[PDB]
């Protein structure tokens, strides 16, 4: 499981890979590593099977309940804080499980994109970049990142990261699903 | 390239013996002879090859000195002492010796543990990984004082029944040994 | 740390006939080298023409048989003395075994009786409840000696269907005699329960070592 | 006559062992949303890797109370533990304060803890639940 | 030279990587003019009876006999080596071998290997000094007894011996007592069964070896 | 408990033509130290049943308390407690076996081995064994511990099968039990010379002999 | 107050029969143990039940060992009007003779099927339980349960016991009017994957390659059955199932 | 036995005689090889004429003794002076019911006008034994023979004092965990008497 | 197996008893008796077609 | 000790008296709780009037004793009768130099014209201690006090015999590894005298 | 006065510790071809994972003889061990039979093993390099 997040001047771009659980030949067309928390907030997760999906769906249900109750959408910051609280609460009385979360949103009130990363212990960091899974990409991102990048330039940088990563993957790296969150909502890039 | 394990069965007849081993059909056979004495070894393949080479060496020297072929009992004692020499580093093998004495004409079979303890049997010897299922089949099928054709049929049926109960390229090699003639047969299942 | 399990070393065999069933077992109870008793039955009549055996750790088997008999008593109480069929008993035993999934009974269980068409039926259970209907099942020590003996003289594919009850009893006795000769844990007696439309009949035969 | 609490481990488990939080869609399964525990806490994880002193601390006062009741039964008779238990049950049942968690004054007097403090006193201590109606339903059994 | 230690590391490595290395009632009774040794005749490879008629009474010398338990190959090898040494010593001294000499040889050989040769023995015999019975442990300790038992059925045999032993026993009484102890081991122990083998060594006579004395 | 501390060794019992005989020595050993002499390990429950217990002594005293409570509860409030409503050996054994298995399943076993001996109301002999695992069995001869390896082969000489029971008198059975006790005192390092015996006969009732000593010991074959 | 008096009035404690659960499990008060929709599972009352179970499940009698489902190849796919489920019926012999042929696929309903691929007892027991749950749901809602709901029920149940010792990998295959034909895969780790083609077995790469070589949505029923049989034969006689909106149909060796 | 705890390595004796009972002990408390307390009173009173000495874990035995004294005060408030058998039974129940968590051994000595002086011993495990005399502790192992050779029934008070003094002096001489002064309590019908003996006195025996 | 129609009817009646002490000794479950009557129609192999 | 080895759970005493020395022991050998030998002779002769008893590993002590007897024969062929001190020194050297591989303890009792009977003890480790009397073994721990109260210098033969009999009877009474008969050897200027006492004798002391 | 062999482990190692098979190209390194051990046997591998009994068996007879010599020195004097060692040295030196490995008769007479058999006697215990008479000549003469 590999997740990448890049925040640009006007949007957030999230890339995620497929599962391939354990020696099971699966042909399917879906994204099982992404849950839409709200029309302008998306969540990507990578970690242990079973636990991570349960946690993601629990978070999605809570946020949908809030949206129905208040007839209003939480900001990405509040969503990320709630996710951090729930993650720290889950391992309160059990052995921690491997999980890493990237939350990408677009604050309509502030009119700006935001990206957060939360690790398995419950550490939330606001970042312009982000990656989890395979362990070089940080050096390339540091070398080729500007806070005022457009969406096309961010997509090109993501393509460069994908091309660099593919040369070390064992040739089983299928199509990486890429989604964009911006003022118009959430969409999926065909390419 | 994986040839470890296997099964070897030895039975006594009226004035004959039968010794049979499993095979992979399709050059690694687990039955060797040093004149009129036959040896079948199961277990680690490297140890099987090493023991075959060592016993060919020792029996060639024995025949050069004695100017006569070695008898099954003397070969059994030799195998026992050779296995006991490696007391703390033993080969991972189960050997079985079969033959007919050239002078008295009495048939002889025996089995060994990995450090050379002798089990001299009058009916049959089973060596292999399981040695519990084929053992029961041989116990149900064996009858004493069989003619060579009856003994061949019995041992072949035991091997076939073992093969059926737990494959694809399974084969068998059978030796019917009389005082004057030795017949080697293949079973292709 | 305390070890709650043990091993008592028995041998059981169940055979389904055309219109009868047979469940037999050796009657020796041992503790790993010593003979606790030379006559300790392990095949029990449970009512409604059902015979049961749980071989392995003796305490677990006794507990399972006790629980099944009490459940059958309540089944008669709550359903107007309805006869419990063999498949329903098999399902009850599956639930009883799987109820201890995380602390299992250390037993192998065989039950025998007649199905709703009057034909013989034998069910075998894995220690945590997995079960199936079989024509013939040997369990415990010396099963690897008993099954080939039966297969040498019966075509399960004289065909087993046309065998009579006396012939089956003789064949079981012969297989157990051979196993007693070849195995150190088998002997001292054999007990056979036969289920037919007339009920359950008991037979006993002395084996070696008295 | 127990000093350290005993028999604290569970002997059976089931997916409906918590009657308070059960799914209405599938009544045999628990309701993960209304549990509000992080959403990734199966019951099995609660059966292993606990601190050895936790069960001793959680059941300590109940064990001492039971030993006192047993001594009263041995020395005084059935009536004394019966009366003590009746008093405590009446006091506990007539109290319903959904906005507070503190024990009553009369409960402290009955427990002989009017001038005693423990760490439970110093340290008495969502999207769904934690409201008055949930406490009403739990208290009334409806 | 001697017993080899080659392939010890290889065998340990195979054991660590999931490669399974492949893998009795005896009594001795003294009587007024000699000693008897008796044994069961069942040989088992685990729970399976390999042989129903197995000879377990072994001859160190014409009038010195022994039986063993533990590792069978070790027992046979040690008995044969000490027999060769005893025969050579007898030829060298031009005298009948003494049981104490065999006891010393066995004790020192077993002590040299520090218990790694798993041989547990009962050794009986008669020599020009009289009749002797000894028990020998794997680590090199030896003991003298008027009646001894060995094997997995040794407790039942010892009970029978404690029930019916006296200072002054005739040859027939001793033979019957030893046979009864072996029979108790046969009936009450799963490791013992089949027939009984007896060997009677009397002062001034040839050793009498009775195989299948009671079937 | 989780490990025995003070223990008793062995109980041996046999069936004869009209009843049962049971016996056990009087010693509570503290490791290798022979600490307590004068421990009664045969408990008469009524006039038709004797229970012999080996193993942990504190658990044995707990079992004695359970048996006393059972006897007292039998008479609450049946006026026929001494009459046909008296406790049977089978009732006592069923209760004890249920307790032992339940405590084994609780991972808190009673580290004991128990033999129940007696005569049923119809004259039948009852002889049963249950241990800390809840394993139960019956036989014409029963023993625990070292006796199970030494006393049993002797007693099976007298009573080898069920057909030998009618041929065995009380004198022969008592002699066999006494000889087995002597053998145990010979070859058991945790044994005692003093022992108690109990005979339950369908005609004469219960005879409980205390302060019995092993006698006629052969030590003269020193050299 | 009289109940309080009874609690303090003086055998039952040692039997542990003052607890209602112990009475129910031993069928003292009635057959309520056989009346629980959610079955009760016994756990060792110690600090480390999981270590206890793992240690005691890997130690002598072949007949007292937990039976493991066959690791033989199992295939499932959805072509145009149903689901083809294919297994190899080469049973493994032992110390027994079967009265009839065994089946590697559990018939949960006339409309639902599952595969074992794990511990045999776990799959059989919990898929029978799932059939009961689906029946109760269909009675309540007066409509056939969706395959997503049934797979979710099974996944939630197995996740509640995650790490306890269960082992099971099943493929829930169904066909409903609203969903169409659907296949899910549920594992004892809590995984729940929706898919079009699933191949789980000893040799499944060969079958997956054969499928991908000649897979299309426009396959016919006979063509789909032939393709499934050929894929199983390539993997390593062959039991086939065709699932349509009206239920499943079994083919012995078609 | 929990790590870092305090153990009661001691020498305890209790002897019944003609007029009553006597309980004696040493006065040494050691942590490892260091004598943490050179002067300790090990004779614990649970009732006016019912005393005890403790072995095993110090904390566990202290808690058990406190509970026993409380229980006997309740009993006295209800029924009067208890017998030594009742106190022994309460001690046994406390020690046995908690033996999986506490390590306690008790020697109980008592006097009453009915039974006229008694000794009970509860070793580790929770079993109870009534004896004419009892010895316990790490230093008792060295005087098993001597006591067995020198005890007589119905001895006078002075003979009992001398016997206990000699036996405890030998136990002190041979056991490292024992030493200091000898303390004795005499329980008779005339009351309770306290005695102390110093090393310069008993070491010359 | 299918449950007998009479067994199901008995179970429903045992539930209806719950305004007082239960059939197996259970505590009271509801504050008043039900206000409904049921006609239960079934078929089983033991007793054929039944109406309760 | 080595796994599966035979240990020596004995009761050994050696007492010096006016005319010489007496060495005594019990006759039990155990394999845990089973008595493998009811009647074993634990009194080992190393020279004509130099005897010993052994503890620890049985095989190691037998090998050491055989080597020491060989050494004393070699010494005798050259210089004549060896002193008890020389035998003790040889025992000590063998036990100390091999203490990393062999477990062995020895009690040596000897008589010679110069020194008139001596007792040496070599505990585990290999140190040597010359004593007026020595005790060793599992049962010895139970008679440390009694012996300390009952030993006098220059006792008669009968008094020493009675003292050893009483002490070993108590050791047999309390220790489970100590057994049936008591064997003693008296070494004086007259010669070597062997004595044996049976349970019916000493159990009534 | 030892019984079990002691001080058997090596206190230091070096690459030229075996003077017989030193390389001619690099004298500080051993010659792996003439070792004929298999080509993949570093010396360090011989310092770990040995059988605990191998050292005891290898040095047993030497330890017993050293104890015997010490006893002779203690009881007889220096001359007795001196003469025994001198006799053994003379017998061992004047025997050079490159085609056989059996011990001499006179050595066994001096060792008091005339009628004694051990597994060393029963099991006395192909190559391209160093299996010739000349290697033994060089080793014996120190060439």
């Amino acid at each position: 499981d590999i997740i990448l997040g890049i925040r640009v001047q006007d949007s957030v771009i999230l890339a995620s890979s497929k599962a391939v659980t354990r020696g099971i030949s699966v042909l399917k067309d879906s994204d099982d590593k992404t849950r839409q928390l709200s029309p302008h907030t998306l969540m990507s997760f990578a970690g242990e099977a079973g636990d991570t999906v349960q946690f993601a769906e629990y978070i999605q249900a809570n946020i949908q309940l809030y949206s129905i109750r208040e007839d209003y959408e939480l900001s990405p910051q509040a969503v990320s804080s709630f996710v951090r609280q729930e993650l720290a609460k889950s391992i309160r009385s059990r052995r921690p499980y491997q999980v890493n979360v990237l939350i990408g949103g677009y604050d309509k009130k502030k009119n700006k994109p935001e990206l957060y990363q939360i690790d398995y212990l419950g550490t939330k960091v606001e970042l312009p970049y982000g990656a989890h899974g395979y362990s070089y990409t940080f050096f390339l991102l540091d070398h080729h990142y500007r806070p005022d990048m457009t969406t096309e330039e961010g997509l090109d940088l993501l393509k460069l990261c994908v091309q660099e990563l593919e040369k070390r993957m064992p040739m089983d790296f299928k199509g990486v699903i890429v989604k964009i969150v911006d003022k118009d909502g959430i969409r999926q890039v065909d390419d | 390239s994986s040839i470890n394990g296997g099964i070897v069965v030895a039975m006594t007849g009226k004035d004959c013996v039968a010794i049979a081993c499993d095979l992979r059909l399709g050059k690694f056979e687990k039955i060797f002879h040093y004149g009129h004495v036959f040896l079948g070894i199961t277990g680690l393949a490297t140890d099987v090859t090493t023991l075959n080479e060592m016993f060919r060496y020792k029996t060639n020297l024995y025949k050069l000195k004695e100017e006569r072929a070695i008898e099954p009992e003397t070969f059994t004692q030799l195998v026992s002492s050779s296995l006991y020499e490696r007391r703390f580093g033993p080969y991972f093998v189960g050997p079985v010796v079969a033959g007919i004495n050239s002078k008295s004409g009495k048939p002889f079979i025996a089995g060994f543990d990995l450090i050379g303890c002798i089990d001299e049997a009058k009916d049959f010897i089973v060596s292999g990984t399981a040695s519990d299922q084929l053992f029961g089949m041989c116990e149900s099928l064996y009858e004493p004082n069989l003619e060579p054709e009856d003994l061949f049929e019995t041992i072949s049926q035991a091997l076939l029944n073992a093969a059926d109960r737990d494959l694809s390229g399974w084969g068998a090699v059978v030796y019917i040994i009389k005082k004057d003639e030795v017949v080697k047969r293949y079973l292709k299942m | 740390q305390f070890n709650p399990y043990g091993d008592n070393g028995g041998t059981i065999l169940g055979i389904a006939g055309e219109d009868f069933a047979v469940l037999a077992g050796d009657t020796r109870n041992i503790t790993d080298y010593s003979i606790n008793s030379r006559y300790e039955p392990k095949v029990f009549d449970c009512g409604d023409n059902i015979v049961m055996s749980a071989n392995g750790f003796a305490a677990d088997g006794d507990a399972l048989v006790k629980r099944f008999k009490n459940s059958v008593k309540w089944y008669h109480f709550d359903h107007n003395d309805k006869k419990l069929s063999i498949n329903s008993a098999a399902r009850n035993i599956q639930h009883l075994l799987y109820g201890k999934r995380f602390f299992p009974y250390y037993v192998h269980t065989i039950i025998a009786g007649l199905d709703e068409d009057g034909k013989g039926a034998v069910y075998s259970f894995d220690p945590v409840g997995s079960y199936e209907r079989e024509q013939c099942r040997a369990g415990g020590a010396a099963a690897s000696l008993i099954m080939p003996f039966l297969d040498n003289q019966v075509n399960f594919k004289k065909p087993l269907k046309y065998l009579s009850v006396e012939e089956v009893i003789k064949l079981v006795r012969d297989s157990f005699t051979s196993a007693t000769e070849r195995h150190i844990q088998v002997g001292d007696g054999l007990e056979i329960l036969i289920v037919t439309k007339d009920g359950v009949r008991k037979e006993f035969y002395e084996l070696k070592r008295d | 006559m127990n000093i350290v609490p005993q028999d604290t481990f569970k002997s059976q488990v089931s997916t409906d062992q918590d009657k308070s939080v059960l799914s209405s869609a599938v009544p045999s399964l628990p309701d993960t949303l209304r549990q509000q525990e992080g959403g990734a806490v199966p019951l099995s994880t609660q059966l292993n890797d606990r601190h050895p002193l936790e069960s001793t601390l959680k059941n300590w006062e109940t064990t001492q109370r039971q030993r006192q009741m047993e001594q009263y039964r041995q020395i005084f008779g059935i009536a004394e533990p019966m009366k003590r238990t009746m008093e405590m049950e009446i006091v506990n049942r007539t109290d319903f304060n959904p906005l507070s968690t503190n024990g009553s004054i009369h409960r402290d007097i009955l427990l002989n803890k009017e001038c005693s403090i423990d760490w439970e006193d110093v340290y008495p201590g969502t999207m769904v639940g934690d409201d008055v109606h949930s406490k009403i339903e739990k208290q009334l059994g409806i | 030279a001697g017993l080899s230690f080659d392939n010890y590391q290889r065998n340990n490595f195979l054991a660590e990587n999931s490669h399974t290395q492949p893998k009795t009632t005896i009594v001795g009774v003294k009587f007024n003019n000699g000693v008897v040794i008796a044994a069961d005749t069942r040989s088992t490879q685990g729970p399976i009876v390999a042989d129903k008629n197995c000879a377990k009474l072994h001859r160190i010398s014409p009038k010195i006999w022994c039986a063993g338990a533990g590792t069978a190959a070790d027992t046979e090898a040690v008995t044969q080596l000490i027999g060769s040494n005893i025969e050579l010593h007898s030829l060298y001294t031009s005298r009948e071998p003494r049981v104490v000499s065999a006891l010393q040889m066995l004790k020192q050989h077993l002590f040299k290997y520090q218990g790694h040769i798993g041989a547990y023995l009962i050794v009986a015999g008669v020599d020009p000094t009289g009749s002797h019975l000894f028990s020998i442990h794997a680590h090199g300790s030896t003991d003298v007894g008027y009646y001894l038992s060995l094997g997995s059925g040794s407790l039942a045999a010892m009970a029978v011996l404690e029930s019916h032993w006296k200072q002054d026993l005739t040859k027939e009484e001793a033979i019957k007592l030893a046979s009864d102890a072996i029979q108790a081991g046969i009936w009450n122990d799963l490791g013992s069964g089949s027939n009984v083998d007896v060997c009677v060594m009397e002062i001034g006579k040839d050793a009498e070896y009775l195989r299948n004395y009671t079937p | 408990t989780q490990q025995p501390i003070v223990t008793g060794t062995s109980v041996i019992s046999m069936k004869y033509d009209n009843g049962v005989i049971i016996a056990a020595d009087n010693l509570g050993s503290y490791g290798s130290l022979l600490r307590f002499n004068g421990v009664e390990r045969l408990i008469p429950v009524g006039d038709n049943t004797v229970v012999g217990i080996s193993g942990d002594i504190s658990d044995m005293q707990h079992i004695e308390r359970l048996l006393k409570d059972l006897v007292t509860e039998n008479a609450y409030d049946n006026p026929l407690a001494d009459a046909e409503e008296a406790l049977e050996p089978s009732y006592i054994f069923e209760y004890l076996a249920t307790v032992m298995y339940q405590r084994r399943s609780k991972m808190n076993p009673l580290w004991n081995a128990i033999i129940v001996a007696g005569v049923q109301s119809n004259g039948d002999q009852f002889l049963r064994y249950v241990n800390l695992l809840g394993v139960t069995y019956s036989s014409p001869t029963l023993a625990t511990g070292f006796g199970a390896h030494m006393a049993n082969p002797l007693l099976r000489k007298v009573v080898d099968r069920e057909s030998d029971i009618p041929k065995t008198t009380v004198q022969v059975a008592e002699e066999a039990i006494v000889n087995a006790m002597r053998v145990l005192y010979y070859r058991d390092a945790r044994s005692s010379r003093n022992f108690s015996l109990a005979i339950i006969d369908k005609n004469t009732g219960l005879t409980f002999k205390k302060n019995l000593q092993v006698e006629n010991m052969k030590w003269d074959f020193a050299k | 107050m009289q109940a309080i008096a009874d609690s303090f009035s003086v055998l039952v404690k040692e039997l542990q029969y003052d607890n209602e659960q112990n009475l129910e499990s031993d069928f003292v008060t009635g057959a309520s143990q056989f009346q629980r929709l959610a079955p009760s599972l016994t756990v060792p009352p110690i600090a480390s039940p999981q270590q206890f179970l793992r240690a005691h499940t890997d130690d002598r009698n072949p007949d007292c060992k937990i039976k493991i489902a066959h690791g033989t190849t199992t295939l499932a796919f959805r072509f145009q009007g149903g689901i083809i489920v294919a297994v190899d019926s080469r049973a493994t012999a032992g110390n027994w003779v079967a009265s009839q042929t065994v089946k590697k696929v559990i018939e949960i309903n006339p409309f639902l099927l599952g595969t074992m691929a794990g511990g045999a007892a776990d799959c059989q027991f919990w898929e029978t339980w799932l059939g009961s749950q689906c029946r109760l749901h269909e009675l309540r809602e007066k409509e056939r349960i969706s395959v997503a709901a049934a797979s979710k029920i099974l996944s939630n149940l197995v996740y509640q016991y995650k790490g306890a010792g269960l082992s099971m990998g099943t493929m829930i295959c169904g066909y409903t009017r609203k969903e169409g034909p659907t296949i899910y895969y549920v594992d004892s780790d809590g995984t729940r994957l929706k898919g079009d083609i699933f191949c789980v077995g000893s040799g499944q790469t060969f079958a997956y390659g054969v499928l991908d070589s000649n897979y299309k949505w426009d396959l016919s029923v006979e063509d789909a059955l032939y393709l499934g049989k050929r894929s199983i034969l390539a993997a390593a006689s062959v039991n086939l199932y065709h699932v349509t909106e009206d239920g499943w149909i079994y083919h012995g060796n078609h | 036995l929990k790590k870092g705890e305090v153990s009661l390595g001691t020498s305890i004796m209790a002897v019944t005689f003609k007029d009553g009972v006597i309980l004696g002990a040493d006065s040494r408390t050691t942590t490892g090889a260091y004598i943490a307390n050179r002067v300790t009173d090990k004779l614990t009173r649970v009732h006016d004429k019912i005393w005890c000495c403790r072995s095993g874990s110090a904390a566990d035995t202290q808690a058990i003794a406190d509970i026993v004294q409380y229980h006997l005060e309740l009993y006295t408030s209800q029924y009067g002076t208890p017998s030594t058998e009742t106190a022994a039974s309460v001690f046994k129940e406390l020690c046995y019911e908690n033996k999986d968590n506490l390590t306690a051994g008790i020697i109980v000595a008592g006097y009453d006008d009915k039974n006229k002086g008694e000794v009970y011993t509860i070793p580790l495990g929770g079993s109870v034994h009534k004896l004419p005399y009892a010895i316990a502790g790490s230093g008792s192992t060295f005087i098993y023979g001597y006591c067995d050779k020198n005890f007589r029934e119905n001895m006078s008070k002075e003979e009992t004092v001398d016997f206990i003094k000699h036996s405890l002096s030998q136990a002190i001489k041979w056991d490292g965990s024992s030493g200091g002064v000898i303390r004795m309590v005499v329980l008779t019908a005339a009351g309770v008497e306290r005695l102390i003996f110093y090393p310069d006195e008993y070491e010359q025996l | 197996e299918d449950i007998n129609v009479e067994s199901l009817t008995q179970s429903v009646c045992d539930l209806a008893l719950r305004f007082g002490e239960g059939a197996s000794g259970e505590e009271r479950l509801m504050s008043r008796p039900f206000g409904v009557a049921l006609l239960i129609a079934g078929h089983d192999a033991d007793d054929g077609y039944q109406l309760f």
